[PDB]
């Protein structure tokens, strides 16, 4: 389930079904807190947008 | 065998300054209409809702 | 993403002309599939690859 | 590594005898509406406002 | 300059026909880019080089 105001422009490009990108390959190796902060925290705008 | 994942919406809104580009569609363009399903095309090219 | 069309009408526009197709109409939308496999879409006898 | 500069405007106002050329767009022809953002396509072809 | 469409339609119309798009509509505009490098602009499956 998804709000009625989520953008359609997210849906033409390949991405995650959650609203945040989850590519952890880019992050620093063996750093679990830096990888979690990419997934979850909202002080940081998306690595996509 | 190779597995892919297929991402797919249904049931959204579009924001207030509604626009068009199509030259040839005569119907749906009323603002009170709402779409409650989306159509997919199968392996055997049978469109389903 | 795959084929999605919030009305049956806008799935006809994608198979008549693929170039001058409009991705977003006033109430409805369409998502063209961006996938590593590109299938033959054949509905009727008009074929859009 | 060659480094190019780029520039684009946002939030202008076109003068009084408003003209047109296109035959497709039907939604945004109002004189009351004014755009407050511009859409720039990313490196990976993802339009951002 | 870059692609700077004031509304979503102008960038959805530059894709559909590169020649016969309107650079300045009634309220909104578009800047076709003049850059020393050229790129492929895949917004979906339609390509404008």
């Amino acid at each position: 389930p998804t709000p009625v105001t989520s953008d359609v422009a997210y849906f033409q490009t390949p991405s995650n079904p959650r609203g945040r990108a989850a590519c952890v390959v880019s992050c620093d190796a063996y750093s679990n807190e830096s990888a979690e902060r990419l997934l979850y925290d909202h002080s940081i705008p998306d690595p996509a947008y | 065998r190779i597995q892919y994942t297929y991402f797919f919406p249904v049931g959204l809104h579009l924001p207030v300054p509604r626009y068009s580009t199509s030259v040839s569609v005569r119907g749906v363009e009323s603002p009170a209409i709402q779409s409650t399903e989306t159509w997919v095309v199968n392996k055997n090219n049978v469109p389903l809702c | 993403p795959t084929l999605a069309a919030s009305h049956r009408v806008m799935l006809d526009e994608y198979m008549s002309n693929k170039q001058t197709h409009a991705p977003v109409h006033m109430g409805q939308y369409l998502i063209e599939e961006v996938a590593p496999m590109k299938r033959l879409l054949k509905l009727g006898n008009k074929v859009v690859y």
